DNA sequence: CCCCCCCCCCCCCCCCCCCCC
């Protein structure tokens, strides 16, 4: 790709001895190191920066009005994924966004997986109902997918979602659209993301990943002397997922457990924390935080769950309630903060 | 990226470029890092990332942090002024104070 | 990027197929190459040999090897469960102990956890239509607290032969956590030359109390804890075993007498479901859905009788 | 450290002090004349006498290697016209960091930036001697990985340069929260290399 | 032969009677 630019062909031999392929090949070499191997001086150094620069992209001008005003361009600025209840799109004004990772953590039985579940058949409805029109991929990684739950949740379907009519809902495959993976390993999950995920997105069977627990086999495989290689294995993770949403327009959702607190990150007051570290916690866009307090629903008799909006850069922290039913998940009007 | 070195050259080469633009073009150049943890005497401490060859590219040094519930701002370096540390807050209005 | 079902035209299918198939609401072939042969067979005009020849053809076109739901949920009808005993406790469970995942419970002392190990071992060993799962048992004891004259007695209840079943258990003796993943990598081992339906550790957090004793030892200790869960998990998914632990209550102190399981945040992650054993009155108990990805907290009432488990007498 | 304050306040000085003109080169973006002014306020209170100190120190701009050179080198030319000349002649050239200008063309398997730097070497050597000049530039400091010796950056070609090495530092955190600095004679060569000092960068103001 | 860099882990554990018309 490198003789689509307009150069001079002694800099094009120059460039082809040193074997060089394509303008990212250039570009990830310094100038000393170009220098080092074309063995050129520095203007004609700097005019193939210029010119392998200006190939990667250039004359497009883009301003924050036409960002406010071109809805249809820019469907991740505007378009947001639905939770399936009104109250919980409230709290998240819209919904999960559509280009980055989104984080849910907390303690056992706070009712991450039905989240996880609910998102899974939601994601398959029409645009103006909140979906996205394609399937969902879940990864498994403690425990084997509950899938008695799942047919529950599918039967149960129509009655949930009383906005859709029911002749739409009755053409809806539901189950044939989820894929499930299992992964037992450290290095089986980067080969699955490096591999099988990119080629369901590319096809267009699913828009939306849920990676599920992340932390399981990091808790089981890194003792705290090897912080450096699983901080290495967290990074390239993240980057991994982050280029595929940004790619392909497909929000992710990720599964976290929490450690006992036991504040420089902000956690002064709280009895658990996010678990994996601040690496972990650098790659993330939209933080929350799943709670079930045993010490109240004993006096109230029903369990007392409340989401929370850890950090997000357009959202301001707050909070409501749900409760767990048949149905699935659903919020308690009147009760954000 | 593993190899480390090329890492340095690069981030030199960028500050070296980002300073002459904004002497050239009369400009103010806003960098935002990320934090990382240092581990000694079994004890760790929040540091800014990339290594401490880094910490002479930038010609002022902010630091943001919560102490226990407010958010706090401090002047690291400067060739201009001197050390301090104010108190800030996030409204729904914006970057504000108090 | 995908591809139309207009593609179908070029391997040789006629265009009033396509154009039904479109009916259908099937845009693309790769959302045709996955569909069920019942779903093509209940459409009007297409017969098994068509419905053959469709998925044959877009096979070919569309990628394999990936496991859609309808798929999973079919495979997994013949999953089985073992009865406790107890008509109520089965009724809670909605039929029993399920295989090839872990069951936890945890309770105070004397609330009955070593007799309904027992009983399990027992009843394990039943023909499917009589609520068993037709194999062997095997027994991880950690505190020597395991009696045979128990096992002779539920097999009497049942009407089995004693010899048989005491034939039919593997027991060993952990002395301390290591001794206990060793005697873990040992069944990994032994179950492949016979077949086995349950696994019992009674119980899995009593020696990690006092072998990692302080609070320096903490990390440790969980860490220790969720490679043995690990193990306890890989050992369920390919054998296909119903794998049952115990686990002991510690005090709440800060803040009715209320306690809580030991072994942190791991143990809670790991298991799946979690069962709470309370004492009731007399040598009546009560079994409570602590925690379950599929069942709704509820309460039943069972006993423990001169035979086993069983349901309170009036 | 403290390297630009204290060549901030020898500029002012030897503007101030002395009335001689002083040449300053800046690589980094270290220098402000707000902080110059302070310092001079601090010596006098004449409106006139500071603007005239003012005057004397020139400000020249290089953020690569060969801009560096090229400013050595049309100095070198402007006092070798301006010999005859006696008030106007630069007495002290201060480069505000090398290091920032050599630190890009370091690495890899080449060997073009070992000579650049002794070629700007080399000029700062001829404007110091043959000029009767004094010259003085700053440096960054690196610890070494095989030994945890804090050591100049740079490497050992330019470890030869200097003729005189100044070390600052920080007081162990605590007693140095502000101004206090840890001051170090590394290099010398008439005086025994070891003896320590006390600066207080926030009383100079 | 040439020059300079990385990052945390994790919950524990109950005590103690008073007071006659
Ligand atoms: N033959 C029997 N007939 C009736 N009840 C019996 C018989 N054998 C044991 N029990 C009952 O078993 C109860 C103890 O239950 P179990 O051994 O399961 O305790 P556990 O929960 O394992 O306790 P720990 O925490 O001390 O290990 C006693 O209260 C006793 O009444
Ligand atoms: N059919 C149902 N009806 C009502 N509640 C249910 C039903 N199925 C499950 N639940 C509730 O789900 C809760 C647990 O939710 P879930 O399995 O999503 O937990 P989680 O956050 O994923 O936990 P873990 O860390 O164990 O994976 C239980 O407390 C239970 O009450
Ligand atoms: N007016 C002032 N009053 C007090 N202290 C000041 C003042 N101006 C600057 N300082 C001090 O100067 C310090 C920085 O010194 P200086 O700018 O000389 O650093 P440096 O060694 O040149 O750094 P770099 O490597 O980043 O170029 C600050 O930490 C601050 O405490
Ligand atoms: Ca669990
Ligand atoms: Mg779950
Ligand atoms: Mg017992
Ligand atoms: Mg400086």
């Amino acid at each position: 790709d490198l003789d689509l630019l307009d150069l001079n062909p002694r800099i094009i031999a120059a460039i082809k001895k040193a074997k060089l392929k394509s303008v990212k090949e250039v570009l990830h070499f310094s100038g000393p190191d170009l220098k080092r191997l074309t063995n050129l001086s520095s203007p004609e150094v700097w005019h193939l920066l210029r010119t392998a620069s200006l190939h990667l992209r250039g004359s497009s001008i883009l301003t924050a009005l036409q960002l406010h005003q071109q809805k249809e361009r820019f469907p991740t600025q505007h378009q947001r994924l639905s939770l399936g209840c009104p109250v919980l799109d409230a709290l998240l004004r819209g919904g999960l966004p559509l280009d980055g990772i989104t984080e849910l953590a907390g303690r056992s039985s706070a009712g991450k997986t039905q989240l996880a579940l609910q998102l899974c058949l939601a994601v398959q409805f029409p645009r103006q109902h909140g979906g996205l029109e394609a399937g969902a991929v879940y990864i498994c990684t403690e425990d084997a997918f509950p899938h008695k739950r799942l047919q529950q949740l599918m039967a149960q379907q129509p009655r949930l979602r009383t906005d859709v009519p029911g002749e739409l809902l009755q053409k809806l495959r539901f189950g044939s659209q989820i894929f499930i993976e299992h992964v037992a390993d450290v290095d089986t999950l980067l080969e699955c993301v490096n591999k099988k995920v990119p080629v369901l997105l590319s096809r267009g069977m699913a828009r939306l990943v849920v990676i599920d627990s992340v932390a399981a086999p990091f808790r089981c495989e890194f003792d705290s002397q090897a912080s450096a290689p699983r901080a290495r294995h967290l990074q390239s993770l993240g980057a991994t997922l982050r280029e595929l949403s940004s790619a392909f327009q497909s929000p992710v959702l990720c599964i976290n457990q929490v450690t006992e607190a036991m504040g420089p990150l902000g956690f002064w007051d709280e009895r658990v924390s996010p678990a994996l570290g601040i690496t972990w916690a650098n790659q993330l866009l939209v933080r929350l935080l799943a709670d079930r307090l045993r010490e109240e629903e004993a006096a109230l008799g029903c369990p007392a769950r409340t989401l929370r909006v850890l950090s997000a850069p357009h959202l301001p922290p707050s909070s409501c309630s749900y409760t767990i039913s048949a149905e699935g998940v659903r919020g308690t009007p009147g009760t954000q903060s | 990226l593993d190899d480390l070195s090329l890492r340095t050259r690069l981030l030199n080469g960028l500050a070296q470029q980002m300073i002459s633009l904004a002497n050239n073009h009369r400009l103010a150049v806003i960098l935002t890092n990320q934090m990382t943890t240092k581990i000694d005497r079994n004890q760790a401490l929040l540091v800014p990332a990339l290594g401490e060859s880094w910490g002479h590219a930038a010609t002022i040094r902010l630091i943001f942090h919560w102490d226990r519930k407010q958010r706090l701002a401090t002047l690291y370096k400067s060739p201009s002024q001197k050390e301090c540390t104010v108190l800030f807050q996030i409204k729904p209005q914006g970057f504000r104070d108090t | 990027g995908p591809q139309p079902i207009s593609r179908l035209e070029q391997c040789g299918i006629n265009a009033n197929d396509v154009k039904k198939l479109e009916e259908a609401g099937f845009h693309t072939v790769e959302a045709v190459a996955y569909a069920p042969k019942k779903e093509l067979i209940n459409i009007k005009g297409i017969s098994e040999a068509k419905a053959d020849k469709i998925l044959a053809e877009a096979a070919k076109l569309v990628p394999m090897g990936f496991t859609t739901a309808t798929e999973f949920h079919q495979r997994r009808s013949e999953i089985i469960q073992i009865t406790t005993g107890s008509k109520e406790l089965d009724k809670l469970l909605q039929g029993g102990i399920e295989t090839g995942s872990i069951t936890e419970m945890f309770g105070e002392f004397r609330t009955g956890k070593t007799q309904i190990c027992h009983t399990l071992a027992v009843t394990c060993q039943l023909p499917i239509d009589r609520g068993g799962g037709e194999g062997k048992a095997m027994y991880i004891d950690t505190e020597g607290t395991f009696r045979p004259e128990r096992l002779l007695a539920v097999a009497e209840r049942y009407g089995l032969s004693g010899s048989d079943v005491l034939d039919n258990v593997a027991y060993a003796r952990a002395f301390n956590t290591d001794h206990q993943t060793q005697l873990l990598y040992q069944a990994s081992a032994m179950m492949v030359e016979s077949r086995y339906a349950l696994l019992i550790v009674d119980s899995a957090t009593a020696l990690y109390r006092t072998d990692y004793s302080g609070r320096g030892e903490l990390s440790a200790r969980q860490m220790h804890l969720a490679r043995f869960l690990r193990m306890l998990l890989r050992l369920a998914d390919e054998f296909g075993v119903a794998v049952v632990i115990t686990n002991q209550v510690v005090a709440q102190v800060d803040g009715a007498d209320p306690k809580k399981p030991i072994g942190g945040n791991i143990i809670a992650h790991a298991s799946t479901t979690r069962l709470y054993l309370r004492k009731g009155r007399g040598e009546t108990r009560i079994c409570k859905i602590y925690d379950s990805p599929c069942l709704p907290e509820a309460e039943a009432m069972f006993a423990i009788n001169a035979d086993g488990v069983g349901d309170a007498k009036d | 450290s403290g390297k630009t304050q204290v060549c901030l306040c020898m500029a002012a000085n030897v503007a101030h002090g002395l009335q001689q003109n002083v040449l300053y080169v800046d690589s980094n973006g270290g220098l402000t004349a707000s902080r110059l002014l302070q310092l001079l306020q601090a010596k006098t209170q004449d409106e006139e006498e500071q603007a005239e100190a003012l005057r004397r120190i020139q400000v020249v701009h290089a953020f690569d290697i060969f801009q560096m050179l090229d400013v050595l080198q049309e100095l070198r030319g402007t006092v070798a016209q301006q010999v005859t000349g006696s008030s106007g002649t630069v007495k002290v050239v201060v480069v505000d960091s090398v290091t920032a200008v050599v630190s890009p063309l370091l690495g890899g398997q080449q060997r073009e930036g070992l000579a650049l730097m002794m070629q700007l070497a080399r000029e700062l050597k001829t404007l110091a001697r043959d000029l009767g000049m004094a010259v003085v530039v700053t440096n960054h400091i690196t610890r070494d990985r095989d030994s945890g010796r804090l050591k100049p950056a740079l490497g050992r070609s330019w470890s030869f340069v200097p003729s005189t090495r100044i070390l600052l530092d920080t007081i162990e955190g605590a007693g140095a929260s502000g101004g206090r600095r840890m001051a170090c004679l590394a290099k010398s060569s008439r005086q025994p290399t070891g003896f320590q000092e006390m600066v207080d960068i926030g009383t100079w103001g």
